[PDB]
Formats: structure tokens, C-alpha cells, sequence
RNA sequence: UGGCCGAUGGGCCCCACAGGGUUACUGACGUCAGCCAAACUCCGAAUGCCGGUAAGUCCAAGAGUGCGGCAGUGAGACGGCG
RNA sequence: AGUUUAACUGGGGCGGUUGCCUCCUAAAAUGUAACGGAGGCGCCCAAAGGUUCCCUCAACCUGGACGGCAAUCAGGUGUUGAGUGUAAGUGCACAAGGGAGCUUGACUGCGAGACGGACAUGUCGAGCAGGGACGAAAGUCGGGACUAGUGAUCCGGCACCUCU
RNA sequence: GUUACGGCGGUCCAUAGCGGCAGGGAAACGCCCGGUCCCAUCCCGAACCCGGAAGCUAAGCCUGCCAGCGCCGAUGAUACUACCCAUCCGGGUGGAAAAGUAGGACACCGCCGAACAC
């Protein structure tokens, strides 16, 4: 499987741990499209940063 | 003029009032009672005044209760002293109250007179309140 | 002085090896103890001074 | 008006210092408890000041037995 | 009609026996190579077990109950000496030589001392 | 805070060494129930932290730790949270 | 004549404090201020140390008389509600609580590794060599149940040495 | 193999404790009989220790039964809270208590050693 992740809100003024998790995801600038594996761990990542990202599911 | 007659220490920190009043949330003892609405302080003077208002009108029949008791002290630094230099001295005692608490409890024959007395008690109280009966 | 200051010496040695404090008011008799001091290499009672 | 309070102590920084399942080496301290909040177990030493440590490499393991708290070290298998 | 208004001597006695054995048991860390030798004495018999606390399982034991040892008309010093010799030789057969002794809650002296000695000069070094 | 037997206020109208607050008191204990506590906890989390494993950003953050040259700063403010 | 005459401070001054220890504030790792809330320390100890052994209360009903509400008691529910050198917290009945016997480990030189420290320091610690202590032995013994009872450097005094 | 037996043991040590009731002496267990010799009473053979088994299981122990009390404990809800929010004002997802409630419940199990049977 695969996931399309795109940050929809800026990182500014967000909890430091959330910012670091965003870096882990690998989104530098707002509205970047990134493809990632559908693991439980990345699912948890998206769940945590859900208020900043939208998920489009591919495959 | 209710006051604890001895405690471990004569002063206490500021309060947290957040939270719904759980203790005594339902009338039990008599057959009628008040129930407050909003968080607030209640001074010993206020409690005593309400007790007088209830009692003197009810006169002979029935007997009252007071589910609360002002315990926590308070202080206010006298005027003309730049703030600092330690805690002030205690002035009055207050009993906390949370939404839904029952303040007074009555067992008198007639609902009308019970309501009337408790209404005067409400008017003399500092925070909103309303009648409530024993029923489920 | 509430708690005087006492030294202890070996016999063959005579070396101020151990020092300890006492209440002279309640102990007017001199202190005796069996202990060790290194150089003569074996235990031996130490005296007061 | 004057205050008679306002003095305090130092901060000894007590508390458990190697947590359950960690890997500790010989002579390693485990806890610093004023009272006997815990109790020694096999391969644990009772310090001069109610402190707990380990007398052999291994992984620390807490556990309740007889309704108390006692620390112990399981020697991790030699690779 | 019986109404208890106090405590009981024998009950507190058994509790105290367990208590006092507890001090030593606390320390004892006796493995297969160094099992703990437990001694129990009755008003009529003596019992001894050699166990490794690691598994809480015994290795060898004997007591005044066995018919051959009861065949000894003597008293409990002699009974204890014979039983201790049996423990020693059974432990030797099983292949254990160095062990630790448990005071079994009783104070040393008399029958316990006789058992200890018998075990000592029977070849059981502990 | 309000109730219950309450002998015995652990005690009183005559003190008999013996009947009643024959008298409204006190009534201890305990028990029925209803609150309160930063220095009370027979209870007890989401969080935070430390330890182990695994995936990911791995044309590098420009990630960490140590050592070495360099100065600043040790007058904070506000807002949200306790 | 050359100089000294503190800081903290909700402006200064007068008051009070200046180090150390306990708890709370402290947001369940540590830590975390205030002239915030509350209390103590500048010791004691040849035993109140070590070890071996014995044993465990207080609460409880009754009183040959003093003697009583309480002095000592035993019968026979008895689980710390009593206590544990000096405050509080943490612990403590498997005792850290008493008694006794003995006796000095309140040893000597080191110290695997750690804890805390901005730094100087401060804390814990299994094992190794001599000797000793208690216990037949197993083992425990490097000060007190722990956490306060403290002072750097210089200058000087005193003893021993296979230093010059 | 059974046992209405004794020691040692276990266990996020009370579902395992306490209370009342009934029953056990073949062996073992207790109580028990007496203190020359061991040993002890800060006096006492009360404790311990020692010699013996005349007696009895009342006490204690054990087992069985009782829900009187302790005790464990749902689902559900409520309190609480991580993160985010909308011009305060409380909701969205995640986490999910305490107490109370139906209920459960008068321990289970390991190794050896004793009486009946093989
Ligand atoms: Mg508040
Ligand atoms: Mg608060
Ligand atoms: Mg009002
Ligand atoms: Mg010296
Ligand atoms: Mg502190
Ligand atoms: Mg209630
Ligand atoms: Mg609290
Ligand atoms: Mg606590
Ligand atoms: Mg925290
Ligand atoms: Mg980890
Ligand atoms: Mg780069
Ligand atoms: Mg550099
Ligand atoms: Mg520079
Ligand atoms: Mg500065
Ligand atoms: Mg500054
Ligand atoms: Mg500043
Ligand atoms: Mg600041
Ligand atoms: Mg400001
Ligand atoms: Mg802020
Ligand atoms: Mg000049
Ligand atoms: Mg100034
Ligand atoms: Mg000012
Ligand atoms: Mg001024
Ligand atoms: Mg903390
Ligand atoms: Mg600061
Ligand atoms: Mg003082
Ligand atoms: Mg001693
Ligand atoms: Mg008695
Ligand atoms: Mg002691
Ligand atoms: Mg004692
Ligand atoms: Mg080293
Ligand atoms: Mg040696
Ligand atoms: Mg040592
Ligand atoms: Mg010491
Ligand atoms: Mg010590
Ligand atoms: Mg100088
Ligand atoms: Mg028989
Ligand atoms: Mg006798
Ligand atoms: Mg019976
Ligand atoms: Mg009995
Ligand atoms: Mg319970
Ligand atoms: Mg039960
Ligand atoms: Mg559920
Ligand atoms: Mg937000
Ligand atoms: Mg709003
Ligand atoms: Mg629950
Ligand atoms: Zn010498």
C-alpha cells in the first residue's frame, strides 16, 4: 500500500514534539505532497499530526 | 457564626473551584432544600444570615440543617501596607460551593411556607439557588 | 568544653594514630580501647593523651 | 510586621535512578529512598543510607511480593 | 459457653517459631550446591530436610518416624545422632557435601547440638 | 452536621447499701447517614520522563557526543496553560 | 593623617534574613523562586557501636487495702491505635524495640563501578591483603534507621619516618 | 491410588482474613507427666531445655458448612485529561478513572515424609 500526505497548515507556533514529528514525516513547506508506507507507526504519526495534514490513500 | 475551633494551620492557599459539586448533590435528611448554581465563596456571615432568615420566619414547627460549613480561612492585608512582607492575617472564614450543591435542608409540613422561607434565604444568599424536593 | 578532644597512641609505636571526642564530665576515667595501628602491623590497645 | 518563615533545605535529588528493564553494570545505583520504599532482592545491596544498587551485571526488575516492593536484577543472557 | 477475651500461648508460640526462623530464612540463599538444611523438632520426634530454595524442592530427609530408627530404644539425643548420620550418608549418596545449617527456629543446644555434631563428624562439612 | 440505646454527666430530688432528669441536663463509646483538606490517602489516570526493538527524513539533517579557538549574554515582556 | 562603616530589600531607612535539615507550594523522573506557608541544627553516644541469643505491645473487665479515672499485676478478644536519643518526612515487627553475654570493624591499604557537583567538594558501594570481634558454624562487622550537628587557603604548633 | 496426617514452599499473598457452627486421635500434632545430669528464668521447668509416654483432643490446628463482617469486581455512566478548535463562551478525536451497582467468594497449587489399599 501507499499514502499521499500533504501538510495543510503551517508548522509555526506548534508544539515542539509535533514539529519534530512533522520533520520525521518529511514535510518542509506547507502543501508538500509525500508518499509513505501504510504502517501502523506512520498511521499513528498521521493521527497525531492530523490537525495539520490531510491523507489521500493510494493503493 | 460557624467556625472550626482548631486546625493544623491558620492559613491556606488560593483555591481551585473547577469541578461539579458531588457531595450531597441530592436532598437527604429533610424534605426540602436549596441548590446553588455557580461556583462562589460563601462567608460565615452569609451562612448565619440565611440561617436567621429561615429560622425566625419558620418559628415553631420544623427543624433545619446546614449541609455546608465554612472551614477554609482567608486573609486581606490591611490598607496602607505595600504588598509583600508575608501573608496577611485571617479575617473571615468561607465555605466553598459548586454547581448542584444543596445548601439548606428543611422538614416542615407545608410546601408553600417552606418555599417562601427558602426563597427569602435565596434572596439573602450571595449566589443563585432554587428549591428542590426529595423525589428521585 | 562539652566535648574535649582526645588522641590515642599505641605502646610500642607511640604514634598519634587515633583521635576521638568524649564527655569528660561523665567519663573522668581514662579511655581504653583495643584497636589496630598499621606500622607495627597488629592490633594493640591504644591509650589516651 | 515581620515574617519568621522563609528558610528551606537543599535538594538531595532522590528517587529511582535506573528504571525497570534497563541494563546496568556492577556497582550501579538503583534508587535513593529515605525510607524503605523498596526492598533488596537477589544481587541487590542495602546501602548505608537505605540506597539500592546492583552487585552484578544484568537488567533491573521490579516486582511486588507479599504486598511490598522489592528490586532485583536478572542477569541478561551472555551473547 | 466459651467467650475468648485475650490471646493463646501455643498459637503465639507457633507464630513466634515461624517469626524467629524468618530472620535466618531471610538471608539464606542456598542453591543446589549449597542447599539449606532445615531442622524441625517435635515434642516426640525430630525432622530434618535438605532442600534448595531455588525450586523449593527437597533433596533428602529423615525423621524419628521410620521404623528402623525407632528401633533405637534410646532417647532423642541418640535418635538425633542416628538421624543426622542418615542425613549425612544420604546426602553423600546424592552427591552433596557442603551445605548451610538452618537453626529451625529453635535455640541451639541439646538435641539440636547433637544433630549438628553428628552431621559434622559424619562427613557433612557445613 | 443531624439522629439512635446509652448503662455509665465517664453522675444528679431526695445521697442508705436502693427508686428517677420519681426532674428539661450531660451524656462516652459506638452505630445511621451528609461534606470538607497544599503539609490526610484503605484509592488513582492523560499527560511528562528514563530504558529496549522496529520503519521513516537518511545527494543531511546540516541531526548527536567529545575535544579544541572565539564572545556574547546571567535587566526580560506578553498570551495560553498549572 | 590614611582609611573603614555589607547585601538582600516590592524606593530607601528602621525591622527580619544571610549556612545547614524536614514538609508543602512542586504541575505523579530530577530540579524548580518569592520578605510564601509551617518547624528544627551549630549536638549526644564507651555505648544509644558490632554481633549472638531471648522475647515483644499498647486497647482490654477485676479488683485479698491503702491503691484512687491512672501505680503491679494475672487470667484471656489483643495486630502498632503504644513506640523508635534530639523536628518532619520516609521507614521499621523478617524489626531499625528492649535485655543480657561477649567484645571493639567508631579496623588497617586499596578500592570494580557508579550518584550527585559549574567547581572545590559531597554520597553509595561488591571484592582484594593483615589482624581482630560475635556466632560451633552458616555468615555479619569500615560508626549510630536515614536524612542537620558544619569551615576552604595561607601562617603556625606537636609526634613518627629507609626525604634533602 | 486413597487419607478427616507433618514439615518445607510458591502467589502483582485477603476470591486466600476475620466471625459463628460441627466433627479428628491408628500414626503423627498438640496439650501432658517430673526436673539427678545440659540449659534458663533480670523469680518461676511460665519461655526455653531435658527424661517419658499415664491420659485427653477442651483449648490450638485441621477439615467441612454457613454471606455476619471484611474482600475481588463487571458493562454503563460520570469525574478527569493529551491534542485541535471556533472573535470568551464548549465541542471533535484519543485516553478513561474513583466511588456505587449486578455479581464472585468460606483459596489453589509443588516436593518430600506418615496410616488403608497394590
Ligand atoms: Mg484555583
Ligand atoms: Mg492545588
Ligand atoms: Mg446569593
Ligand atoms: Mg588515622
Ligand atoms: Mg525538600
Ligand atoms: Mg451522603
Ligand atoms: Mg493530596
Ligand atoms: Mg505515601
Ligand atoms: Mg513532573
Ligand atoms: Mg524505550
Ligand atoms: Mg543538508
Ligand atoms: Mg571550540
Ligand atoms: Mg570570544
Ligand atoms: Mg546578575
Ligand atoms: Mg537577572
Ligand atoms: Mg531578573
Ligand atoms: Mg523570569
Ligand atoms: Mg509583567
Ligand atoms: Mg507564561
Ligand atoms: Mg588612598
Ligand atoms: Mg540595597
Ligand atoms: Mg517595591
Ligand atoms: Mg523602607
Ligand atoms: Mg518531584
Ligand atoms: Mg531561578
Ligand atoms: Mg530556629
Ligand atoms: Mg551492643
Ligand atoms: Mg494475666
Ligand atoms: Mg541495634
Ligand atoms: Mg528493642
Ligand atoms: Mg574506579
Ligand atoms: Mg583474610
Ligand atoms: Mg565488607
Ligand atoms: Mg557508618
Ligand atoms: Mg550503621
Ligand atoms: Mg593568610
Ligand atoms: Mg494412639
Ligand atoms: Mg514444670
Ligand atoms: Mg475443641
Ligand atoms: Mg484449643
Ligand atoms: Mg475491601
Ligand atoms: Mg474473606
Ligand atoms: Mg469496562
Ligand atoms: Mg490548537
Ligand atoms: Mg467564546
Ligand atoms: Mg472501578
Ligand atoms: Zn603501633
Amino acid at each position: 500500500a501507499e499514502l499521499k500526505i500533504t501538510q495543510v497548515r503551517s508548522t509555526i507556533g506548534a508544539r515542539w514534539k509535533q514539529r519534530e514529528s512533522l520533520r520525521t514525516l518529511g514535510l518542509k513547506k506547507i502543501r508538500q505532497s509525500v508518499v509513505r508506507e501504510d504502517n501502523a507507526q506512520t498511521r499513528g504519526l498521521i493521527n497525531t499530526v492530523h490537525h495539520l495534514v490531510e491523507v489521500e490513500e493510494v493503493g | 457564626m460557624l467556625i472550626p475551633r482548631k486546625v493544623k494551620h491558620r492559613k491556606q492557599h488560593h483555591p481551585e473551584q473547577r469541578g461539579i459539586a458531588s457531595g450531597g448533590t441530592s436532598v437527604s435528611f429533610g424534605d426540602y432544600g436549596i441548590q446553588a448554581l455557580e461556583h462562589a465563596y460563601i462567608t460565615n456571615r452569609q451562612i448565619e444570615s440565611a440561617r436567621i432568615a429561615i429560622n425566625r420566619h419558620i418559628k415553631r414547627g420544623g427543624k433545619v440543617w446546614i449541609n455546608i460549613f465554612p472551614d477554609r480561612p482567608l486573609t486581606k492585608k490591611p490598607a496602607e501596607t505595600r504588598m509583600g512582607s508575608g501573608k496577611g492575617s485571617p479575617e473571615w472564614w468561607v465555605a466553598n460551593v459548586k454547581p448542584g450543591r444543596v445548601l439548606f435542608e428543611l422538614s416542615y409540613p407545608d410546601e408553600k411556607t417552606a418555599r417562601d422561607a427558602l426563597t427569602r434565604a435565596i434572596h439573602k444568599l450571595p449566589i443563585k439557588a432554587r428549591i428542590v424536593t426529595r423525589e428521585e | 568544653d562539652v566535648r574535649p578532644k582526645i588522641t590515642l597512641a599505641c605502646e610500642v609505636c607511640k604514634h598519634r594514630n587515633y583521635i576521638t571526642k568524649k564527655n569528660r564530665r561523665n567519663d573522668p576515667d581514662r579511655l581504653e580501647i583495643k584497636k589496630f595501628c598499621p606500622n607495627c602491623g597488629t592490633h594493640q590497645p591504644h591509650k589516651e593523651s | 510586621s515581620s515574617s519568621r518563615n522563609g528558610r528551606d533545605s537543599a535538594a538531595q535529588r532522590l528517587g529511582v535512578k535506573r528504571f525497570g528493564g534497563q541494563v546496568v553494570k556492577a556497582g550501579e545505583i538503583l534508587v535513593r529512598q529515605r525510607g524503605t520504599h523498596f526492598h533488596p532482592g537477589v544481587n541487590v545491596g542495602r546501602g548505608g543510607d537505605d540506597t539500592l544498587f546492583a552487585l552484578a551485571p544484568g537488567a533491573v526488575e521490579f516486582g511486588a511480593k507479599r504486598g511490598r516492593k522489592t528490586v532485583n536484577i536478572v542477569p541478561v543472557a551472555r551473547p | 459457653a466459651h467467650k475468648p477475651v485475650g490471646q493463646n500461648i501455643s498459637e503465639v508460640r507457633r507464630n513466634a517459631r515461624l517469626r524467629r526462623h524468618a530472620r535466618l530464612r531471610k538471608k539464606v540463599a542456598g542453591t543446589a550446591e549449597v542447599p539449606r538444611l532445615v531442622v524441625n523438632r517435635s515434642a516426640r520426634h525430630i525432622h530434618v530436610q535438605l532442600v534448595n530454595d531455588l525450586n523449593g524442592t527437597t533433596l533428602a530427609a529423615a525423621s524419628s518416624i521410620e521404623a528402623d530408627v525407632r528401633a533405637i530404644d534410646g532417647d532423642k539425643k541418640a535418635h538425633s545422632v542416628r538421624v543426622g548420620q542418615l542425613i549425612a550418608e544420604r546426602a553423600k549418596a546424592a552427591g552433596v557435601e557442603t551445605v548451610v545449617f538452618d537453626r529451625g527456629g529453635y535455640t541451639y543446644g541439646g538435641r539440636i547440638a547433637a544433630l549438628a555434631d553428628a552431621a559434622r563428624e559424619a562427613g557433612l562439612k557445613f
